RNA sequence: GCUUGACUGCGAGCGUGACGGCGCGAGCAGGUGCGAAAGCAGGUCAUAGUGAUCCGGUGGUUCUGAAUGGAAGGGCCAUC
RNA sequence: UGAGCCUUGAUGGAAGUGUGGACGCCAGUCUGCAUGGCUUUAAUGUUUGAUGUUCUAACGUUGACCCGUAAUCCGGGUUGCGGACAGUGUCUGGUGGGUAGUUUGACUGGGGCGGUCU
RNA sequence: GUUUAUUAAAAACACAGCACUGUGCAAACACGAAAGUGGACGUAUACGGUGUGACGCCUGCCCGGUGCCGGAAGGUUAAUU
RNA sequence: UUUUGUAUAAUGGGUCAGCGACUUAUAUUCUGUAGCAAGGUUAACCGAAUAGGGGAGCCGAAGGGAAACCGAGUCUUAACUGGGCGUUAAGUUGCAGGGUAUAGACCCGAAACCCGGUGAUCUAGCCAUGGGCAGGUUGAAGGUUGGGUAACACUAACUGGAGGACCGAACCGACUAAUGUUGAAAAAUUAGCGGAUGACUUGUGGCUGGGGGUGAAAGGCCAAUCAAACCGGGAGAUAGCU
RNA sequence: AGGGUGACAGCCCCGUACACAAAAAUGCACAUGCUGUGAGCUCGAUGAGUAGGGCGGGACACGUGGUAUCCUGUCUGAAUA
RNA sequence: UAAGGUGAUAUGAACCGUUAUAACCGGCGAUUUCCGAAUGGGGAAACCCAGUGUGUUUCGACACACUAUCAUUAACUGAAUCCAUAGGUUAAUGAGGCGAACCGGGGGAACUGAAACAUCUAAGUACCCCGAGGAAAAGAAAUCAACCGAGAUUCCCCCAG
């Protein structure tokens, strides 16, 4: 008896990988009871075009905006800024809302502080560039340029 | 009636046989069980009375299939 | 004392058995021992000391060998 | 828990103030513990058999209940108790006059006993 | 009391009593290839089997043989592998 | 008829009539006879049907050797002076007959063995439900009461009414004798005889079925039978016997 | 052919040879209607708890033999032109 | 078809008939008690007892017909358990039993033969059991051959005791 998985399931489970169990626990429990299946090769395709066209389809239609920086790689123009301070050094912060002002026009809008650097947040020229939550993976890349006013 | 449901099997006769090669009438008899087997298809337990072997074309062909036959046969279950 | 004739293949022609069979036999062929030679030796002075057929084993032998080549198995000679 | 494989400690960032186990060529030195400017060895992950607990989900229920059903059968269902035991098929060793089929010689001053049988 | 209906009525059978032995209940045992059933709507003061055979006084020795009971070493030993 | 032998006092037969036992089929061989003859002859089938067709095939003209193989020879052996079996006699197909083979194989006869039915109207045991036991004895427990004891014990009357209790009819049995024994009767009659409130007796119906029942156990009973019932069947079992 | 008729019948009777017959119900043939029914071509597909195997039996003329082939009660179990 | 007729033992009686409704033969129909598969229930066959819908110038009661079981189908219903399933009622089809042999299958003896007997035989016989047709069964190669080739099954004759 070979059968293959659907719930996770001890010893052996796995959602959908190929175990060979003993001929009772499967007519028995494992299904008349949903955990499992006959082998029965209509099926071990039926269960593999999935990890077809899964582990390898939907593996790859996360790639569909690059970087999610596509055109934005010459930089984006300075609204604004993010601020300054301390006649000539830093001093102000950015608000919980407060790095778009300055790319406060290019793509989308949004409002959030999914904060990448837990430092101080370096208080010096100002024109930087790290990469911040664009996804799971991926980055971005622009500057800041401050205000004379 | 020792007879598998699934797959026909009823008792059959043949000899004995000793050293000295005696003929003595006897009968071979199907392993038996009757077992209760969950459909779903169905939501219920039917329970056929079955040779293991008969289980194992259960196991095999698979349930829905076998009570296809049977039904498709005029038998009960 | 020297030896292996307690040899292999055969065998005119006798015996004795209802039969199965048993028995005696010179002589021919090959090969051998003893003897200077003539020659003797196919066990033991003779007559008891034994068990058919089947089946099977062992050795030898292409005789056979189910499409063909082989093989298995069968035959034949020896033997258990 | 017997045996194989994978491995991280044994055969094939210095010196000093400090430690468990030992075939240690008979008197070593280590194998590790702290620090201080392909072949002889221990545990994991395993794979593979043995033994043991317990589980439940096959299977048993000649406990209780529901319904079919005005029913001491049956079936279904619920619950409880057991439980992979028990039991049953196939194979197998033993026992097995309970049952069966048979055998159990001839000669012989009748037969048997004795004796005899080439 | 019983018995050989038809050549045997007895000293044979049976009996209450006694003993051994098995049986925890889905009992043992028994009819039955099974289902079902007797035992028993009983439950060890019960149920079966075997022997003895009111009662009195009593029932000694033997466990080699055969039968049966127990034995978690060893030897030998089946299917299977 | 059987026997060494039978008037035999050994078998069979009262007598007459009718019936009653070596057959049939297919093979195989031999003899007789017929045809053809180194050949003879067809089977199924066809058919124009006892013709004709059909020569598949069978037997025979060649043996020897286990065989390969050789061949009027061949085998034995290394080979045989030789040995064995062969080469020198005509087959074949009908037809009648004599034997044999397989078949019931000349006829009749077992005790039995196997299969499948029928039978508890007799009997055995059990279940259900019903019926029956004249008459006469003995007189257990228990109870009352007196006597009696410190109280119990104990004791006498009475009362009561047990019992596989007694005697004895019906009823159930069947110990002895005689009769009978081509019976009145395929188990009785007659005189005696055991039980007779019980482990009694009996009516109706029911259950148990053959290696099975039932059995207070004799191998007893299971429809006049029982160490394995009756009926039909295997079946013409088999019979080296008569 | 045969049978009968007062004894043995071609010509006495009934028949036989031969030639003839059905309103009806049916049988078989064809020809047609009805309902069906599927026809031809091209591209496909091509019988798994199966074949095979262990064990036990059974069937093959074949009695486990050196024993192929076949069925299968029991345990197993392929390839895929 | 007809001039004779109402079967027979078996006369007689009373009748029918002669040119087409005597009788006689054949085709098709009517009727066809009870018992019997037996089917409303029962039952010791030919008898007992119902229920439901009907029907009567005398619409009590007594006549007529339906009402067995099982399978397939449908409709209506409908549990434990709410859906479902089970179950229940009804309706339409069908079956049921009988009976020669031949046939296919399930199971399957012994005497007997081996001059005893167990392997072996008798024999897959007798017998029992189920099933079916006019026939049954089998059948169009995972067959044979044998290096040429055959071309399903069945049956017969040889091959060959
Ligand atoms: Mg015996
Ligand atoms: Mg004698
Ligand atoms: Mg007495
Ligand atoms: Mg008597
Ligand atoms: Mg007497
Ligand atoms: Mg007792
Ligand atoms: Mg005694
Ligand atoms: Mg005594
Ligand atoms: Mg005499
Ligand atoms: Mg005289
Ligand atoms: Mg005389
Ligand atoms: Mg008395
Ligand atoms: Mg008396
Ligand atoms: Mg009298
Ligand atoms: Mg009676
Ligand atoms: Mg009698
Ligand atoms: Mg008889
Ligand atoms: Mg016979
Ligand atoms: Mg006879
Ligand atoms: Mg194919
Ligand atoms: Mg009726
Ligand atoms: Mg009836
Ligand atoms: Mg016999
Ligand atoms: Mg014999
Ligand atoms: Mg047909
Ligand atoms: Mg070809």
């Amino acid at each position: 008896m070979q059968v293959i998985l659907l719930d996770k399931v001890a010893n052996l489970g796995s959602l959908g990988d190929q175990v060979n169990v003993k001929a009772g626990y499967a007519r028995n429990f494992l299904v008349p009871q949903g955990k499992a299946v006959p082998a029965t090769k209509k099926n071990i395709e039926f269960f593999e075009a999935r990890r077809a066209e899964l582990e390898a389809k939907l593996a790859e239609v996360l790639a569909a905006a690059n970087a999610r920086a596509e055109k934005i790689n010459a930089l984006e123009t300075v609204t604004i800024a993010s601020k300054a301070g301390d006649e000539g050094k830093l001093f102000g912060s950015i608000g919980t809302r407060d790095i778009a002002d300055a790319v406060t026009a290019a793509g989308v809008e949004v409002a959030k502080s999914e904060v990448r650097l837990p430092n101080g947040v370096l208080r010096t020229t100002g024109e930087h560039e790290v990469s911040f939550q664009v996804h799971s993976e991926v980055f971005a890349k622009v500057i800041v340029n401050v205000v004379a006013e | 009636s020792r007879v598998c449901q699934v797959t026909g099997k009823r008792p059959v006769t043949g000899n004995n046989r000793s050293h000295a090669l005696n003929a003595t009438k006897r009968r071979f008899l199907p392993n038996l069980h009757s077992h209760r087997f969950w459909v779903e298809s169905e939501k219920r337990f039917v329970t056929l009375r079955v040779s293991a072997k008969g289980m194992r074309v259960i196991d095999k062909k698979g349930i829905d299939t076998v009570l296809a036959e049977l039904r498709a046969r005029g038998e009960k279950y």
